[PDB]
């Protein structure tokens, strides 16, 4: 068993339509225990000014009960059948998704659908989760990266929708309506722009069944299955700088715009954050890990941790890197950091790419490792690609990669171009603008 | 010698740029800079030009008054034969 026959023996990834517009795909195996779940095309992006906040504050209570059945009830149902109810919501895209026996995939179907349908909103439960909501806010305020990733997209996207949290504003909280959480739930919860997927040991066809049965509610007008291609949201090179030399570290954002998900150009940059990887004081490895930025901060104590990025989205994305370093050692790490973007644009190696391309494929791999990160990967694939990707083709172009091209790819939207930076905490050492926006030339 | 990273304790302050191919050189000339450029002026004349008319002044009197002791008194050869 070759790695190359392993993966074109993986079971194929099923899709089928309903007439309601709705996509039902799966992937089989035999394992007693699967993942299915609903994700949406929808969040914050598709928010506005006055219901920013709302997608999250209904993740609060896609969970609080139904009409068919109230809280109690509800949480008795899943709890006692030893399933486990998750999900999420972000900028582009939302999700619900429960873990239990394949045994039991069609009723969770039901449970699937009716939560998606038919949440109760209860009045009092609103006023509830608005001041749990209130308190998560105030507990994300002190995560640093997070809070450093959403001041990147303020800056990077401002004036835009990207530019919003995923959580929302507290004026948002403060005032979202019964009615504007229902609106927000039949505007963006619909069938033509929801997926349902599954993996695990199930059957298509049953799964497909029970999704007949209850994802129903088909449209009648044509604006109720078309779905809204959202407005782009314009690139800005600039920086947004947050000081409190009180906080013990400083966090620092710096990112360029990526082209989108459906570009091919992807697998490239993510084969180039292969190179220069990612790094924190606890790999072993030390000053001998491969990527070099990776061994300057060892040598030199750059900083406690970095890790590069390449956030996707329907028309754009961040393309960048961000570190954790100690107020006087942002300066060198900058600098490396930048010489290394310059470095991949400029003199990139075939060997460096091959490492960086092993790298990928093995990262490819762990994010299907289970079945709700099988799951997460069909519903984002059918909702971003409108198809499933195997690993195989992926791997194919993965294969394709060679230096030469990752220096065109990376000189396509690197080199000479202007940042978006995200500086919180001690950053006085970190030189200007001017300064970093040179670091984006010659190397 | 070396600086940045020593100068100021610095709490709660947050700033915003944009890099400066996204902006204009020399905006709002006449919205902004001219009528700016006219308070300036303005908020100063007062304070600066008046020494410097006194002076101008002093230079005009002490310039005329040398040349004008350099011509003749017709009332020294009234009575001359």
């Amino acid at each position: 068993a070759t790695y190359a026959q392993t993966l074109q023996n993986i079971p194929e990834t099923n899709v089928t339509t309903l007439d309601n517009g709705l996509r039902v795909a799966s992937e089989e195996s035999s394992q007693p225990t699967c993942t299915v779940g609903v994700w949406i095309g929808a969040g914050s992006r598709y928010e506005n000014e006055k219901n920013n906040g709302a997608g999250y504050f209904v993740e609060h209570l896609a969970f609080k009960g139904t009409k068919k059945r109230p809280c109690a009830a509800f949480e008795k149902e899943v709890e006692s059948m030893g399933a486990h109810f998750n999900g999420y919501t972000s900028r582009e895209q939302t999700a619900f998704y429960i873990k239990a026996l394949s045994k039991d995939m069609p009723k969770v179907v039901e449970l699937l659908a009716d939560v998606v349908q038919n949440c109760a909103l209860e009045e009092s439960q609103i006023e509830k989760e608005r001041g749990v909501i209130l308190q998560e806010l105030k507990e994300m305020d002190n995560d640093m990266t997070n809070v450093t990733f959403d001041y990147l997209h303020a800056t990077a996207f401002q004036g835009t929708a990207l530019a919003r949290t995923v959580e929302g504003t507290t004026e948002n909280i403060k005032h979202l309506t019964r009615a504007d959480l229902a609106s927000y739930i039949d505007t963006h919860f619909k069938a033509p722009r929801m997926v349902l997927a599954a993996a695990g040991g199930i059957s298509h066809k049953e799964l497909v069944d029970a999704a007949r049965q209850h994802f129903s509610g088909v449209s009648f007008t044509y604006k109720e299955d078309a779905v809204p291609i959202l407005p782009r949201c314009r690139f800005t090179g600039s920086e947004i700088r947050a000081r409190d030399d009180a906080l013990p570290v400083a966090h620092v954002a710096l990112a360029v715009e990526g082209p989108g998900w459906a570009d091919p150009d992807n697998v490239v940059l993510h084969v180039a954050n292969a190179i220069i990887g990612r790094y924190d004081r606890t790999f072993g490895g030390g000053k001998h890990l491969s990527s070099r930025l990776a061994a300057l901060a060892v040598e030199h104590k750059l900083c406690h941790s970095f890790q590069t990025f390449n956030t996707s989205y329907s028309d754009t994305g961040l393309f960048g890197f961000h570190f954790v370093a100690d107020p006087l050692s942002i300066d060198d790490m900058m600098f490396c950091a930048q010489g290394e973007w310059m470095r991949l644009c400029t003199s990139t190696t075939e060997s460096e790419v091959k490492r960086a391309k092993n790298h990928l494929r093995s990262a490819m791999v762990a994010q299907l490792d289970g079945t709700t990160p099988v799951c997460e990967t069909i519903g984002s694939h059918l909702l971003n690609y409108g198809r499933r990707i195997s690993l195989e083709e992926w791997d194919s172009r993965i294969s394709a990669v060679d230096a030469r091209m990752v220096r065109d790819v990376c000189s396509k939207y690197i080199y000479d171009k202007c940042p978006a930076l995200a500086a919180v905490g001690p950053i006085e050492q970190l030189l200007d603008y001017n300064r970093i926006r040179s670091g984006m030339y010659w190397i | 010698g070396i600086h940045f990273g020593n100068l100021a304790r610095v709490r709660h302050i947050i700033t915003y740029s944009l890099s400066p191919f996204e902006q204009r050189a020399i905006p709002n000339i006449f919205s902004d800079a001219l009528p700016n450029v006219w308070r300036r002026f303005s908020s100063q004349v007062f304070k600066v030009a008046p020494p410097f008319l006194g002076a101008y002044l002093l230079y005009s009197w002490g310039t005329q008054e040398f040349e004008r002791l350099k011509r003749k008194n017709p009332a020294d050869y009234e009575n001359d034969q």
